[PDB]
RNA sequence: CCGGGCACUCUAACGGGACUGCCCGCGAAAGCGGGAGGAAGGAGGGGACGACGUCUGGUCAGCAUGGCCCUUACGGCCUGGGCGACACACGUGCUACAAUGCCCACUACAAAGCGAUGCCACCCGGCAACGGGGAGCUAAUCGCAAAAAGGUGGGCCCAGUUCGGAUUGGGGUCUGCAACCCGACCCCAUGAAGCCGGAAUCGCUAGUAAUCGCGGAUCAGCCAUGCCGCGGUGAAUACG
RNA sequence: CAAGGAGGUAAAAAUGAA
């Protein structure tokens, strides 16, 4: 029905979210925001940039996403979600920086090293 | 329930109390009550007795259980007692029988450690 | 372990065969376990080599999937200071 | 040789809830990093409170924690290879870790079956001031209690 | 002391290869054995040239190869021989188009390869090595050289004790990537052992 | 034992399960990569002198 | 119990299939 | 309806040579969808960096084998006479076919 | 009399006669201490000048050490007129 | 899945992007602290890169090479044995002692790589390993793979116990000329020690430790619980 | 504000290699 930009990520995993203006505060892709994030406490986080604005259900949630697991999709959703209603309310910005929920968030896994038993753990040793 | 050469499992599921006998472990646990047609998730607890003798007495025959099969699994052994092969000097020095590692380990056979100490 | 094949060497029967005809005389080596215990010839004595030298094993019934070496162990052992 | 102060860490804010504490306190519930059931088991022991007390958890938890702050405790130091014992003072990042590491340990410490009801039942233990970690705050302190002889080698 | 190799920590950016075809596998092994008995029957017959590279490239039963020499005087004109069935002796094993092309090296004195193996040849002359060192440093440096470095190690004028004469003029910044750093090294082989001769040649990059 | 026995590696005749790798450039039997048909070593050192097409140091 | 072979999760770390763990469907 | 495909070691003669391709069938009478850079297949391997025996602390190297593609729609022999024989790699292998 | 070696080289050349284990040149120098160990029925008879002898400190304590040649020296356990673990070993 | 379109995602090639440049304060400067600035900052987070030299360090068994030695042999071929021996001692590890746990069923969410002298979809037999077929795939096309921890449901109820899986009997399968010494799995039956570790001792400061599975190299097969990588969920604390 | 001269000083921890 309609669009609004959409791209969030956050460490390995893509979001693209839109959000269409009705009351119906809906879902996408498998099943309900629910459902498909059920048993998921901190599932329910993503959608606290709404809660930042004054969003009380007035969209109707579209996010395709892919990679990486549960978390990760859903830190890339609030990102996305973020990245709409900063998009077609260019003032809405007064509020993703103070707080932050405009970033990307750098922080991926870290690469296993030879040596090390794993990223950094050291492979233990004794003298004798 | 005397049900084999045992009795002892009272209120624990029948598919479990089964179990307590040498020669039932987990697999012919459920195929005898399967094949008996008894409710595995039973009290244990003398139920229906009709239901009790059907399965004493597919149990008990059928298949070699209790002291009886530890007497043949014994004589399995007793196999390689006369002039036997490989096998059984491993059955005999008390060492592992599959060829594994005895340098270390194999305390399971051999039984706790003795200490030399040279 | 094998099924369709539980084969023997060809030349440990070659030689047990060709000397089963009406009876026959003990003597007889190899130099191979990978055999097996073979049925027929069973009162008779198969030297095997345990990498030193060749064991007089002796066969009477009660042997089977234990081919040759398995009576024939090439290590000795005997003892740990005790 | 720090440097640097290291700064202090802080936390994400929970659900229903905005606690700035309460997370704390599900991440030392959470082991092998399994946020979810370590969540799942304070909401659940919540849920348990309302049961035996009709009070509101947040207060419940809160006033627990508040229970078991040790006010000063025990700080070996100097001369003698290390052989003093100074009683210091506790700072409020201190109580706060202390507080809520007192509680999940005396919380599986009990002989209850379920980790929701030990946690709910050490939770209301030491909102009264009745716990097994009231006992390991009230215990510290009676170490600190004893060494007022040097305390005033201070620092 | 543990230092990597100056032409591998380069070979993308700065120094290209020295073998240049593109094979899948069941392709590559034969193909990379087949290239380096190229180099190893080039190198016998070919020293008196000194080749300073043998630079190998390949399309499918193409096979070019271009030998980089201070002085090709080794190849005298068409039929004069030294390249005829010299340049065909390769498909006796290939059968592929030997396609030997040669390149005239300017300055021999700004080829690392070169220098490394005058100076080796100057060990076997039984030359005094540590004037070696300085005088091919010096004519490197000589030839408008932004930097050089000639390194001998071990059992130096015989004598029983290795040791490692060090000799190096101007700017050689081994660990910067910009550094269009040439390495050559060679085996010396004396009667009393062997020694090696390792000579870094820098010029400016950017 | 060391030149018949890079010869074996090579004449591979006799049940099949008796030939194995062997590095080409030195004799080595162990860490023997099939893509190459060279170990571990002699890789190496090549790789350094750029006669490996397209091999490349990792950096990531 | 990652190292029975009599589970899901034995067959899993062992990396096996079998009856305690079918290959699908 | 002709599809060629450019697999190579070297990315930078790769995304220049499958180029000219792209011009050389342009300005001869046809539509051609560009440079499709089709994903890498990276081939690692790790080799102890000693020759002795010193497990800890190596040094891996890499072969990145690259995928271009380039479609062409009319097979008119107006690009095909371009297209024909005026190959030039370093030995960039190249796969013609149409389906 | 010799009881047991810890270099295989040292086992042979005494057992078999095998001096492939050993220096070419050092064989009979070798083999002259060798058989003096083995003669000897007593650490005191070990101690003629050519040999060097003395125990050894530290963690090898309880062991001696007869100089064959340059840094190399034949170390070992004496104890009741025999020696144990015959080693072929390095001054540093 | 088609028509069509490629703006999103992704793919991979060149670029832009912070240089504490800008504000307040400190200072002689360097710089330090603080603040809107943005995805990011006062080397953004990780790699590759290891000075002169030290250890008569390591490696003549990867290779090269001075010297010493062996040559009807210290060389060469073969079958077999051995490297896998076991009264013991130490290192690095794996699996655990359980209920923030175990079993069964259902149901999701990855990345990085490997494959047509192979990966093998889908059917058929089989409790199963696997065998019979047999489509697609020179592979962002087909296949390896369903990721697992998670979620939902249900069952055990704290007991050497549905914890734990060692050891042992029996029955099978697959590679291989052949698996007794000495192969990996599958199935039935056994079910040991262990209820959390003495003196001592190790690792890790942010996607980090912990925990979860996934790929690859070698490789007929495999003794891999290893090594090199990949992503999933994700702490605690630093006064000094 | 910028210090001269004054005085209480570590612990229980020994050895050395060929
Ligand atoms: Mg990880
Ligand atoms: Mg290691
Ligand atoms: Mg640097
Ligand atoms: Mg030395
Ligand atoms: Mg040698
Ligand atoms: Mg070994
Ligand atoms: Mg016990
Ligand atoms: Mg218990
Ligand atoms: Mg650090
Ligand atoms: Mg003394
Ligand atoms: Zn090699």
């Amino acid at each position: 029905m309609e669009q609004y930009y959409g791209t969030g990520r956050r460490k390995e995993a893509v979001a693209r979210v839109f959000l269409r203006p009705g009351n119906g505060k809906v879902t996408v892709n498998g099943q309900d925001f629910n459902e498909y994030f059920q048993g998921l406490v901190r599932a329910v986080a993503a959608l606290e940039p709404l809660r930042a604005v004054d969003a009380l259900g007035h969209f109707d949630a579209y996010i395709t996403v892919r990679g990486g697991g549960k978390s990760g999709q859903i830190d890339a959703i609030k990102l996305g979600i973020a990245r709409a209603l900063v998009q077609y309310n260019p003032d809405y910005r007064a509020k993703l920086k103070p707080l932050g929920f405009l970033t990307r968030d750098a922080r991926v896994v870290e690469r296993k090293k030879y040596g090390k038993h794993k990223a950094r753990r050291a492979p233990q040793y004794s003298k004798r | 329930a005397r049900i084999a050469g045992v009795e002892i499992p009272r209120n624990k599921r029948v598919d479990v109390a089964l179990t307590y006998i040498y020669g039932i472990g987990k697999a012919r646990a459920k195929e005898a009550l399967e094949k008996t047609g008894i409710n595995p998730a039973t009290r244990v607890k003398d139920l229906t007795e009709a239901e009790v003798v059907r399965l004493r007495e597919y149990v008990e025959n059928t298949w070699k259980l209790e002291g009886e099969l530890r007497a043949e699994v014994a004589a399995n052994i007793k196999r390689l007692m006369d002039i036997g092969c490989y096998r059984g000097l491993r059955h005999r020095r008390g060492l592992p029988v599959r060829g594994q590692r005895t340098r270390t380990n194999a305390r399971t056979r051999k039984g706790p450690r003795k200490t030399v100490a040279g | 372990s094998l099924k369709k094949g539980v084969f023997v060497d060809d030349h440990l029967l070659e030689k047990v065969l060709e000397l089963n005809a009406k009876g026959e005389k003990r003597l007889i080596k190899t130099w191979s376990r990978r055999s097996t215990i073979v049925p027929e010839m069973v009162g008779h004595t198969i030297a095997v080599y345990n990498g030193k030298q060749h064991v007089p094993v002796y066969i009477t019934e009660n042997m089977v999937g234990h081919k040759l070496g398995e009576f024939a162990p090439t290590r000795t052992y005997r003892g740990h200071g005790k | 040789a720090r440097r640097r102060r290291a700064e202090v860490r802080q936390l994400q804010p929970d659900l229903v809830y905005g606690d700035v504490l309460v997370t704390a306190f599900i991440n030392k519930i959470m082991r092998d990093g399994k946020k979810n059931l370590a969540a799942r088991i304070f909401y659940d022991a919540c849920k348990i409170i309302q049961e035996k007390t009709g009070q509101e958890p947040l207060k419940v938890f809160k006033q627990a924690v508040e229970n078991v702050k040790p006010r000063m405790e025990v700080r070996s130091r100097r001369v003698g290879g290390a052989n003093y014992q100074v009683p210091m003072e506790v700072s409020p990042r201190r109580q706060q870790s202390l507080a809520l590491r007192w509680l999940v340990q005396a919380a599986n410490q009990r002989p209850e079956r379920r980790a929701a009801v030990r946690i709910a039942h050490e939770l209301m233990d030491a909102a009264e001031g009745k716990g097994g970690a009231v006992k390991k705050k009230e215990d510290v302190e009676r170490m600190a209690e004893a060494n007022r002889a040097y305390a005033h080698y201070r620092w | 002391g543990n230092k990597i190799h100056p032409i591998g920590f380069r070979l993308g950016i700065t120094r290209d290869w020295e073998s240049r075809w593109y094979a899948g596998k069941k392709q590559y092994r034969h193909l990379l054995l087949e290239d380096q008995r190229i180099r190893g029957l080039l190198e016998k017959e070919l020293y008196s040239a000194g080749l300073a590279r043998v630079d190998i490239e390949r399309a499918a039963d193409n096979v070019a190869v271009t030998v980089h020499v201070a002085k090709p005087g080794v190849v005298i004109g068409r039929g004069g021989e030294r390249i005829r069935v010299l340049r065909e002796e390769l498909a006796k094993l290939t059968g592929k188009n030997v396609a030997l092309n040669v390149q005239e090296v300017q300055n021999p004195n700004l080829s690392a390869p070169l220098v490394a193996q005058r100076v080796a040849e100057q060990i076997e002359r039984r030359f005094a090595v540590r004037r070696a060192i300085k005088q091919a440093v010096q004519r490197v440096m000589e030839s408008g050289a932004k930097g050089a470095k000639v390194i001998v190690s071990g059992r130096i004028g015989g004598a029983e004790q290795a040791r490692t004469e060090w000799a190096a003029q101007g700017r050689v910044p081994l660990h910067t990537l910009r550094a269009n750093i040439d390495y050559g090294f060679a085996l010396a082989r004396t009667t009393y052992g062997v020694l090696g001769v390792k000579a870094y040649i820098f010029l400016g990059e950017v | 034992a060391r030149k018949a026995l890079i010869e074996k590696a090579k004449r591979t005749p006799k049940f099949k399960v008796r030939a194995y790798t062997r590095c080409v450039r030195c004799g080595r039997a162990r860490s023997v990569y099939r893509f190459f048909g060279l170990c571990r070593i002699c890789l190496r050192e090549l790789a350094h002198k750029g006669q490996l097409p397209g091999v490349r140091k990792a950096s990531w | 119990g990652k190292g029975d072979r009599r589970t899901r999760r034995g067959k899993i770390w062992r990396g096996t299939y079998g009856k305690y763990r079918p290959r699908k469907k | 309806k002709i599809r060629i495909k450019l697999r190579g070691f070297d990315h930078k003669t790769l995304d220049a040579s499958a180029q000219k391709i792209v011009e050389a069938a342009r300005r001869s009478g046809a539509q051609v969808s560009g440079p499709i850079p089709l994903p890498t297949r990276v081939r690692r391997f790790t080799v102890i960096r000693g020759p002795f025996k010193h497990k800890d602390s190596r040094e891996h190297f890499e072969l990145r084998t690259h995928n271009r593609l380039v479609d062409i729609i009319n097979p008119n022999r107006k690009t095909i006479e371009q297209l024909m024989t005026l190959d030039l790699p370093t030995g960039v292998e190249i796969e013609i076919k149409t389906v | 009399g010799i009881k047991s070696f810890k270099h295989k080289g040292l086992k042979l050349l005494f057992e078999k006669g095998v001096t492939s284990g050993v220096p070419a040149q050092d064989v009979d120098r070798i083999n002259d201490r060798l058989q003096a160990i083995d003669t000897a029925t007593e650490i005191g008879e070990l101690n003629r000048q050519i040999y060097k002898l003395h125990p050894l400190k530290g963690d090898r304590e309880g062991y001696w050490s007869i100089t064959v040649r340059a840094n190399w020296r034949i170390t070992f356990q004496f104890i009741n007129g025999d020696a144990y673990i015959l080693n072929y070993e390095d001054y540093h």
